[PDB]
């Protein structure tokens, strides 16, 4: 018994390709479209909620996840792989940062830790790479707002705006025409909803769309008062009703 | 058992070559070119970003050029994720030396240890090698300014001027042509940019597809300064040499 | 606090002649001021014409004799039934005793 | 064919080929015989040399004062297994002051051999053993196969051409089982048994190996001039 | 063990170390050299627990010599002293700590300056113009506070050292059987034979 | 083609071992169904005992994981019992560590995470089972959560699993289109069990005796299975209407 | 590929059988046992004339009463010799006596099958172990990577073994003197060797009760070579 | 293909061919049965007499676990012994912690989980035995049969080996003809008959019969072997029925 | 831990991984050792497809193991660092316990033992390196030259070469080296070493390295001009 697979399952082919990483990116291509747009005073991340059955309650399945009070994540590819990555990402923000410095990590460094975890699945013994690409949006005092993409290889890139998954090629082109460096958060939400309608086929409402923002601090979502320096989470998930309000003036 | 699925990453070919090392070098030859040039009064590091998109955030970005300590930096060619694993090890190693001896680590010592780690992945453990080649640029009070390169085999060598990644064959011929020993930093800056401009697979070399850095003694008296160039500073240096 | 040692009394005596040797010992076994047994032998035939006694703390004495008897058995198994000479037995017993240098067998041994 | 790479693989008909190949090593081994009465148990073994300049490979090993075995196949594997038996017999004496029952000795060997047939990396033992002994329930003879199967018998034989002696003993069953209180006659029957497995070669003085254990007899081995009596 | 002293002057570092090895009521030896050369321009004297001292000294010597062969280069006195301090700082929280006190005298060839470091068994390092370990300091520090000048010659340093040994031979309870004196300068390490 | 033997990616980004574990799910040829009431959650499954020599009382694919949580399995019994023992242990540890009963959805996530690991780690095969967890959660109310060999999980208004699952699924969809609500608007669990059996009969097109079915019911503070006579009592009530 | 401890269909271990082929490629080693002593001789076989032949060490001391000769992948023998020496000295420490030659040989052979998936492969070298003890007198053993050892009156191993063994079958008798054995090893080595035998490319050694294990000088062997050539011409 | 070369690999059907191959080894073995009765269980097995040289009554195949459970198996005999050794360890630790002797359903799952574990990795081989076992606990009598996959159920009657179909048919008649129940002493007799009837599928070599039982009234809830007068009586009953 | 037996026997009795490691040595740059009456000289080829090199900082081909012993090699450069490091550590460890520096034979025996261990250990491949080890024993003036190879075998040589085209330079040394009269001086020994490399090298410019070891820790490396004088002198005598 015991894990006898102590050798790499991802290796270089004669042409120089890393097969399993390439094949993981192929799995991401098949995945449902998700996107992110960076505004001057915030960031928006969005995706379609592909329901597996109409008897399924799609509210119980969250594709957009809070990592820290100021950082959120969305994905394209394999859902189960994403779920465990969120668990690991939430924990590493504490163990390797909050428990040392008494504050949450800046976006770039949390992203860096998630990338490390995904790189190790590319080299360690007896494991396949993760079959997901992540989009991580967040804010921190000294860097402001930022948006990052993390690929199965472990590579990450900062973006003004981008899309991943099914119809990413068309969605990226749409975002290039609309993005400028003076966009206000509400303008970015509007463009996010427009871009997503192109890749969605069936119903397009607040129950089939999942959307969250990184914006102003929310004191009403803190849960307590009395400490002036603690002002609340910048991450907020838009409600089903809040989405439909914006779909009328579309 | 599991023998069936073992690639045997650390074996010899009948010709006495290491399959996985050779294939990793083949991977690196498709990565963006990076150039290092050593002058008498400093060192230049120049690298080409891999085909950029207009919506990429260029200023808050780092892909090619990384700081190891205040006196040493590296240019990367290969898988970035693999490189960051090695960079963090190198950063820690530098601090271990400083803690032990109360002196900044000599460049070669850091290069040797990082190269020794790479070597290990080719002899034991059954894991794939790191698909990365480094250009090391640094200063110490023994040898002064130094350029090194290491590759997946764990072999390292010293250089006056060198390139890694794509089109090294063409790049090396061009550097060999115009390099001379009494060269100054500002001349080396020009040579680095001119070489990338001629070897690039792109239509034209622009500020948004480059990372640039210098290591000079151009601080105030007998001390060394690392300058990682900002986007606007690359835009200016590209105009100053008349490439754009 | 638990004391792992005790004293079971008794005494032993060995004399050697030209073509013989004797190993004697009394048969009384005690703790404090009480008699445990009037006849409890502590001189043993260990094979290969070797007789042995380990006198002091009887639990350690019995353990040592038990281990040496076993050592003779394995000496035969490993070296083609060769007879264990008295000098070789002595050296072997040294290693048995010194092996517990930092938690000693509380006995005086004679063969 | 495609299912004989290791012990951990079953064939489509439910066979373990590595275990069967281990069984084959026994068939190439020199013949050895075992038989018993109600008072004694006897091993007889034909020893094999490399050439006329070499010694004759010893086939019989003592395990305790009351137990021992003979071997056919890979000799180093017999050394490992006999050593294990020596320890188990010994543990029983030191801890319980009890002579290990010949039946338990069989059960212990079965379970040690089995573990090597169900895990990756290992291999089956490549040797067969005939264990004789005298315990609290009288004389015994066991046959060990490296498949794990252990069997108690009145008499048997393993090795090359063992079928001749095995047939003979099957005929002689009623005679030799009642050779009680007579060692030399029980051996004579065993020496006649092993003679049914000889071809072109006959039993010489540095060729024959005999062992005996019984009611008032410790396990002892006879070689050289001590077996001249029986030729 | 017992007496080890050190004086840094203009151009050299001078180390003096007692020659006696005493166990019980017997002086077993009167010519013991309580020092090891770590590198051509670095010397270390030592005092403390029996066995521990030489074992530690030789362990450090091996490590510095290993470094020298690997890099084809000599570590600075500052670098060597920091390595030694860290080894003792590790040691103090081990199951059985090294009970050894050391002085390190070296000549930095890059700076062209003599350097003297005092390090105790806890790993407490200080750079000093003059140093001592054990009860010696209770006499020599005040003496050197009075007579020492920073610009002295090697000869002046030796006379200053004679004054210290004389005071110790007058007021110390134990017979330490004199000292072996060694000089560390630009030309390396040499021993004064007539002291 | 060793990429089909262990859980590594194929050129088209697929995991064949996971896909084949899904096909093992139907090896028993049994269909299961779960619905929610106002106060309860009912799960039913077919019970096929072909051999006359079997003790029918020991043939079951429904498991009591905790006092509050029940689980029905679609797939071979060895893997089914493996999953059940782990779930029981996990639910027990949760209560000891965190001081309250493990919710149905949290246990589902945990078992789904374990399943995910087998899809990523090579030495462990996936279990060829689909696990349906049911309870009346003290916060969320009546709950149905389902796990598969891919490591996927989600909550359901109602659900079905097995070879003829699609027929049962659409049958349930068509009812909830009509009723316009998320559950069975019924007071007693007895009638919710009756609804479940009625709609399984319609979708599968077969009649059931008392020994052809298996029923588990979750109410506030307990999950329990029904006896043959409890089901017979329920079958009689359907027939007399 | 396939497991390292795999059986062939004929009931043999692949890796053990393949290591036996490596030993057939090795240089010749011969041993002869007499009542006056045991002689060990080897072919040095230098790969080039520039190689200093006296650095070729294929005969080796284990203890004063035990010596050893090797053939095959000779680098593999170092840890076997290291184990043998430790076993011999350790036994003397534990029992204040000399260890029997057979017990030494059995200890070395215990290392042999300690390979698998312990070391990664069997040894690729065979050993001739020669010695003396009080119980069984002068002895010669052939130790293989299978874990098996045979006692021999005489034995040859290496490339010229099957031809040399057939010669040893005819020449050996139970009354050979030590001098007769020395000449016989030289004679048979000269027959199977490629290059012409002399004191530089062959080496002799012996073990006697009185003087223990001794490797002969090149001067001493040269005279035995001259004595051998003269005796063959003399009839 | 190649899906059948490694344990724990799913075929495109969703099958583990290595387990199915282990079942072939079980089908090759001798016949063994189990009969559940009024207040207990009865076990029996066929022992092929390969040669005259086999000592009668001295190669025992039925095994006891704890003091109240009996186990018999068909297939690779060593594999069965490994499973019983584990069963004994499992039963000992249960009694250690909980004081009471291990219940039969509890014991059944201990063996089941252990056998199932040997279908999870390619570094182990599945068990080459089907095991019939059972006994008496606080809730009465229980009979079980466990297969190489780890699958087990409770049984009124059970059979495995080369003559399993013959034995199954004979078991089904007893279940139909005795709805109220079979007595322990009757079940011993019937077990003998069924082994003799199942021997028709293995009739080259003649055989030796071996029976054991656990009964609340007849053996006081403990596992015992059937010997002497009760065994010969059961043999004679069987001999009368074949003629 | 990764366990795979990578070095195993083949049907014909060869260990292919060890034999393929020898091919890596054959690919490496040529290295030669020649010992005189009172010295040993180590010569090494450096390939000239690499211009723009920095020779101050680039790893030298001959390494000091201790102040009295040196090591050169042919094969994989990265592999050789691991052997050199282990050797240097053993050198200091020997001085510590024996209170005497290593003999050249002992240091060679250790390095060869390490190489052998990597031929029958699980999870590792053999070293793609053969070494020449030269020096003088403590308080001894007799020159020592040893050679090791991937299998683990080692031996002493009057003169030897390893690496690419080593068979050509071995041929040269076999007819030009007299055992009865080794190069009597330092000059004679360096010249014979340079001559032997000139059979294979190309230009005698920055392609040849020469290191001279004399008794009592007297080791020095020659510069370009010093070596170039030997090259110039040899060519003028050749035109005859
Ligand atoms: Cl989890």
């Amino acid at each position: 018994m015991t894990d006898r697979y102590s050798f790499s399952l991802t290796t270089f082919s004669p042409s120089g390709k890393l097969g399993q990483i390439d094949y993981a990116l192929t799995a991401v291509k098949q995945g449902v479209t998700s996107l992110g747009i960076k505004a001057t005073n915030g960031v928006v991340i969005a995706t379609e909620k592909k329901s597996s059955s109409p008897l399924a309650m799609s509210e119980t399945l969250s594709k957009v996840s809070l990592l820290t009070p100021d950082i959120g994540a969305v994905y394209s590819g394999m859902g189960p792989d994403y779920r465990v990555l969120v668990d690991k990402s939430r924990k590493v923000a504490h163990t390797s940062y909050k428990r040392i410095y008494g504050e949450y990590p800046p976006t770039k460094l949390l992203v860096s830790e998630v990338a490390k975890i995904m790189q190790e699945a590319t080299q360690s013994g007896g494991v396949r790479p993760f079959g997901v690409s992540l989009l991580i949006a967040g804010h921190d005092e000294f860097n402001g707002f930022s948006l990052y993409q993390v690929d199965p290889s472990g590579s990450y890139f900062p973006w003004k705006a981008t899309a991943i998954g099914k119809g990413s090629v068309a969605a990226k082109t749409f975002l290039e025409k609309r993005w400028n460096d003076e966009l206000e958060l509400e303008d970015a939400i509007h463009i996010a909803l427009l871009t997503l309608k192109e890749s969605v086929e069936g119903e397009f409402n607040g129950d089939t769309i999942e959307l969250a923002i990184i914006g102003d601090e929310n004191p009403d979502l803190l849960g307590y008062t009395g400490i002036p320096t603690d002002k609340g989470p910048r991450f907020r998930k838009l409600t089903s009703q809040e989405i439909n309000d914006r779909l009328e003036a579309l | 058992g599991s023998r069936r699925y073992d690639s045997r990453t650390t074996i010899f070919s009948p010709e006495g070559r290491l399959y996985q090392v050779e294939y990793a070098l083949e991977s690196i030859s498709h990565a963006g070119t990076a150039i290092g040039i050593m002058a008498s009064d400093g060192i230049v590091l120049a690298a080409e970003r891999k085909v950029t998109s207009t919506l990429l955030e260029q200023d808050t970005s780092t892909e090619k050029l990384y700081k190891l300590n205040d006196k040493i930096a590296v240019a990367v060619a290969g898988l970035t994720a693999d490189a960051e694993i090695l960079i963090n090890t190198a950063r820690i190693h530098a601090q271990n030396y400083l803690k032990t001896y109360n002196e900044d680590i000599p460049v070669e010592i850091l290069v040797r240890r990082l190269s020794d780690i790479k070597q290990g992945y080719t002899q034991h453990g059954g894991l794939r090698p790191f698909g990365v080649s480094f250009i090391y640029a640094g200063y110490d009070d023994r040898y002064g300014y130094q350029l090194y390169t290491s590759n997946p085999s764990g072999n390292y060598t010293g250089w006056k001027a060198i390139s890694v990644g794509a089109n090294t064959s063409a790049a090396q011929t061009l550097l060999q042509m115009d390099y001379k020993d009494d060269m100054k930093v500002d001349d080396a800056i020009e040579l680095a940019l001119k070489t990338l401009s001629k070897t690039t697979d792109s239509s034209a070399l622009t500020y948004d597809r480059l990372e640039f850095a210098t290591i000079r003694k151009g601080a105030n008296d007998g001390e060394v300064y690392q300058k990682i160039f900002k986007p606007q500073e690359i835009k200016d240096i590209l105009v100053k040499t008349g490439i754009t | 606090q638990f004391n792992p040692y005790g004293d079971n009394g008794g005494t032993i005596l060995g004399i050697a002649g030209e073509d013989f040797a004797v190993l004697a010992g009394d048969t009384r076994n005690i703790t404090d001021y009480s008699i445990n047994s009037r006849y409890e032998p502590k001189v043993f035939d260990c094979g290969d014409n070797i007789v042995m006694s380990a006198n002091g703390f009887a639990a350690d004495g019995d353990a040592l004799v038990k281990r040496f008897k076993n050592s003779v058995k394995w000496y035969h198994f490993d070296h083609n039934d060769k007879k264990l000479s008295i000098n070789s037995a002595a050296r072997n017993i040294q290693h048995l005793l010194y092996g517990k240098r930092f938690f000693p067998y509380y006995v005086h041994t004679i063969i | 064919n495609n299912y004989d790479g290791d012990t951990v693989t079953f064939s489509p008909t439910g066979r373990l080929f590595q275990v069967e190949y281990a069984l084959e090593a026994i068939k190439q081994g020199s013949v050895t015989v075992g038989l018993r009465s109600n008072t004694h148990a006897v091993l007889v073994a034909l020893k094999r040399n490399a050439d006329e300049l070499s010694s004759y490979q010893k086939k019989i090993i003592k395990c305790d004062e009351h137990m021992g075995l003979s071997l056919a196949g890979l000799a180093p594997d017999a050394r490992v297994l006999s050593n294990y038996l020596r320890q188990q017999c010994n543990y029983s004496s030191l801890v319980f002051n009890r002579k290990l029952a010949v039946e338990r000795a069989g059960h212990l060997l079965c379970d040690k051999a089995q573990k090597n047939t169900q895990s990756y990396g290992g291999r089956p033992y490549g040797v067969g053993l005939l264990i004789i002994g005298y315990d609290k329930s009288g004389a015994h003879l066991l046959e060990f196969q490296p498949s794990g199967n252990v069997t108690e018998l009145y008499g048997t034989a393993i090795g090359a051409r063992s079928q001749g002696a095995k047939t003979y003993l099957e005929r002689t069953l009623d005679t030799f089982i009642k050779i009680d209180g007579n060692p030399d006659e029980l051996i004579k029957a065993g020496v006649e048994a092993i003679s049914q497995s000889l071809r072109d070669e006959s039993l010489t003085v540095d060729n024959l190996s005999i062992a005996i254990v019984g009611k008032d007899t410790p396990f002892t081995i006879y070689d050289g001039e001590a077996v001249a009596k029986y030729i | 063990m017992d007496i080890i002293l050190g004086i840094r002057v203009q151009d050299s570092v001078i180390l003096a170390s007692s020659k006696a090895v005493t166990r019980g009521i017997s002086v077993l030896k009167d010519s013991d050299d309580k020092t090891r050369q770590l590198s051509p321009h670095t010397l270390m004297s030592f005092a403390g627990e029996a066995g521990d001292t030489v074992q530690f000294a030789e362990y450090i010597q091996a490590n510095i010599q290993l470094y020298s062969i690997r890099e084809d280069y000599e570590l600075s006195p500052q670098a060597v002293s920091s390595f030694v301090r860290q080894e003792l700082a590790k040691s103090i929280r081990s199951r059985r700590p090294y009970q050894v006190n050391v002085l390190i005298g070296g000549y930095d060839k890059k700076k062209n300056k003599p350097e003297l470091y005092q390090i105790d068994y806890l790993g407490t390092k200080v750079e000093l113009p003059y140093g001592a370990h054990g009860y010696s300091g209770f006499y020599t520090f005040s003496l050197l506070d009075h007579h020492y000048r920073p610009d002295m010659t090697t000869e002046e340093g030796l006379d200053l050292l004679k004054l210290c040994v004389q005071e110790l031979e007058k007021r110390m309870p134990m017979d330490f059987k004199g000292v072996i004196v060694k000089i560390v300068d630009k030309d390396g390490i040499r021993q004064v034979d007539d002291f | 083609g060793y990429d089909r033997h262990i859980t590594i990616f194929s050129p088209e980004g697929r995991l064949y071992q996971v896909e084949y574990a899904f096909k093992a799910t139907n090896q028993t040829n049994i269909n299961s169904l779960a619905v929610r009431g106002k106060d309860c959650t009912v799960v039913i499954s077919q019970k096929k005992v072909p051999d006359k020599l079997l003790d029918p009382t020991t043939v079951s694919y429904i498991f009591c994981i905790s006092r509050t949580i029940g689980m029905v399995v679609n797939g071979p019994i060895p893997d089914a019992r493996n999953a059940a023992l782990r779930a029981k242990a996990e639910a027990a540890e949760f209560r000891y560590k965190y001081g309250y009963d493990m919710p149905c959805d949290v246990l589902a996530k945990r078992m789904a995470n374990l399943s995910q690991i087998y899809t990523q780690r090579a030495y462990m095969r996936p279990l060829g089972v689909i696990l349906t967890f049911v309870s009346v959660d003290e916060e969320l109310g009546p709950s149905i959560y389902k796990t598969d060999p891919a490591g996927y999980y989600v909550g359901y208004k109602a659900t079905a699993t097995g070879p003829k699952q699609q027929e049962i699924t659409t049958n349930l969809e068509n009812h909830f289109k009509k009723s316009k609500i998320d559950h069975i608007n019924e007071e007693s669990w007895e009638k919710v069990v009756e609804f479940a059996i009625t709609h399984m009969i319609d979708a599968l097109g077969t009649e059931f005796s008392k020994n052809d079915l298996e029923v588990g019911v979750a109410t506030k503070d307990k999950f329990f299975t029904l006896s043959a006579e409890n089901i017979e009592e329920r079958l009689v009530a359907i027939a007399e209407q | 590929d396939r497991g390292v401890s795999t059986f062939s269909p004929e009931g043999r271990l692949f890796q053990v059988e393949y290591s036996l082929e490596a030993i057939k490629l090795g240089s010749t080693a011969i041993g002869i046992a007499t009542k006056e002593g045991v002689v060990l001789g080897v072919e040095k076989r230098a790969t080039s004339p520039l190689l200093e032949s006296d650095s070729i060490e294929k005969i080796v001391e284990i203890d004063r009463h035990i010596g050893c000769a090797m053939s095959g992948l000779t680098a593999d023998a170092r840890s076997m010799i290291e184990h043998a020496r430790t076993a011999a000295v350790t036994h003397n420490l534990y029992y204040d006596e000399d260890i029997n030659v057979e017990s030494l040989t059995q200890s070395v052979c215990d290392l042999a099958l300690r390979f698998g998936e312990l070391m990664s492969r069997p040894f690729g070298v065979a050993l001739l172990i020669a010695g003396h003890d009080a119980d069984d007198g002068y002895q010669l053993f052939h130790a293989e990577p299978s874990g098996t050892f045979y006692r021999y009156n005489a034995k040859a191993i290496g490339s010229g073994s099957e031809g040399a063994q057939a010669e040893l079958l005819n020449e050996w008798h139970s009354s050979l003197t030590l001098k007769e054995a020395e000449l016989l090893v030289l004679k048979i080595l000269k027959q199977v060797m490629e290059e012409k035998l002399d004191e530089n490319n062959a080496q002799l050694s012996c073990i006697t009760k009185q003087d223990g294990f001794k490797i002969y000088d090149n001067e001493k062997t040269a005279e035995l070579i001259k004595e051998l050539k003269e005796k063959e011409a003399a009839e | 293909t190649g899906y059948d070369l490694s344990n724990s690999v799913f075929s495109p059907d969703g099958r583990n061919f290595q387990v199915e191959y282990a079942v072939k080894a079980v089908e090759n073995g001798t016949t063994s049965i189990g009969i559940k009765c009024n207040d207990g269980v009865v076990f029996a097995v066929e022992k092929l007499i390969t040669s005259k040289l086999l000592v009668p009554q001295k190669n025992v195949k039925i095994q006891v676990v704890d003091r109240h459970i009996g186990c018999v198996y068909s297939g690779l005999i060593p594999d069965g012994r490994h499973l019983v050794n584990r069963g004994r360890e499992e039963a000992a630790s249960f009694k250690k912690l909980y004081k009471t002797p291990i219940p039969i359903p509890a014991f059944a799952d201990r063996l089941g989980q252990y056998v199932q574990a040997h279908t999870l990795y390619n570094s182990v081989r599945p068990f080459g035995v089907s095991t019939i076992f059972g006994g008496v606990d606080k809730n009465g009598a229980h009979l079980y049969m466990l297969e190489p996959s780890g699958s087990y159920w409770g049984y009124k009657g059970a059979a495995t080996g080369k003559g399993r179909q013959s034995a199954k048919a004979e078991l089904e008649k007893l279940v139909d003809h005795h709805p109220e129940g079979l007595s322990a002493r009757e079940a011993v007799k019937q077990a003998a008959k069924i082994i003799y009837l199942a021997h028709e599928d293995n009739k080259e070599k003649d055989f030796e019969l071996e029976i054991s039982w656990c009964s609340l009234s007849e053996t006081n809830g403990l596992h015992k072997f059937v010997k002497g007068d009760l065994l010969q009586e059961a043999i004679d009953f069987a001999q009368k029925e074949i003629n | 831990g990764y366990d795979r037996a990578l070095s195993i026997f083949s049907p014909d009795g060869h260990i292919f991984q060890v034999e393929y490691a020898l091919e890596a040595v054959k690919r490496g740059t040529c290295a030669v050792g020649v010992k005189g009456k009172n010295c040993v000289v180590l010569g090494c080829e450096r390939r000239s497809t690499l211009k723009l090199q920095d020779t101050r900082i680039t790893p030298s081909k001959v390494s000091k193991i201790d102040s009295h012993v040196v090591l050169s090699f042919s094969g994989l450069n990265a592999d050789s660092r691991i052997l050199i490091e282990k050797a240097r550590v053993e050198a200091q460890s020997h001085r510590l316990t024996l209170e005497d520096p290593v003999t050249v034979e002992y240091l060679t025996r250790y390095v060869a033992g390490v190489q052998q261990r990597y031929t029958q250990s699980g999870g590792v491949r053999p070293f793609g390196v053969s070494t020449l080890i030269a020096g003088f024993d403590p308080r001894d003036d007799e020159p020592k030259l040893y050679q090791t190879e991937p299998s683990g075998i080692y031996s002493s040589w009057s003169a030897q070469t390893i690496g690419r085209n080593s068979k050509t330079v071995r041929e040269f040394l076999e007819k030009n080296y007299d055992r009865k009269e080794p190069p009597a001086t330092v000059e004679e020994c360096v010249k014979l070493t340079v001559r032997s490399l000139l059979e294979v090298v190309q230009t005698g410019a920055k392609n040849i390295e020469i290191t001279v070891v004399k008794p009592d820790s007297d080791i020095v490396a020659l510069s370009s001009e010093e070596i170039n004088q030997y090259v110039t002198q040899i060519e003028q005598e050749k035109q005859e």
